[PDB]
């Protein structure tokens, strides 16, 4: 599935009907909307010159 | 002093011997090595690595 159908919080759940529970189970997969998107500040620091110097 | 003696690395010592001394007697040298010298080919590195000397 899309990734952005699934962004939308579709709430897939795999029905599963078995002899000793009568009753399907439902297990909803979702992206919730609550949780804020920040995006990260990625920064890449080189190595510290005491370990070069170490050689 | 030979003039071919000096040439060579051997160093002299006048001990001198005088009253107003705290040993009573001062020793000085020197050699070619304590002479006039010409070339100074001073290095003088520059690195980051600080803390361990040479
Ligand atoms: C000093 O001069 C000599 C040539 O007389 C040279 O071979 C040497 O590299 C010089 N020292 C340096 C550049 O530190
Ligand atoms: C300084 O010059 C002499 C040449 O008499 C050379 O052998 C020596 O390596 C030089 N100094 C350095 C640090 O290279």
């Amino acid at each position: 599935i899309c990734e952005d159908d699934w962004n939308s919080g579709e709430r897939f759940t795999c029905t599963v009907t078995h002899t000793d529970l009568p009753s399907p189970l439902k297990q909803t997969i979702s992206r919730p909307k609550g949780v804020a998107l920040h995006r990260p500040d990625v920064y890449l620091l080189p190595p510290a010159r005491e370990q070069l110097n170490l050689r | 002093v030979s003039e071919e003696e000096w040439n060579t690395g051997e160093t002299y010592t006048c001990v001198v011997a005088h009253e107003a001394l705290p040993n009573r007697v001062t020793e000085r040298t020197v050699d070619k090595s304590t002479g006039k010298p010409t070339l100074y080919n001073v290095s003088l590195v520059m690195s980051d690595t600080a803390g361990t000397c040479y």
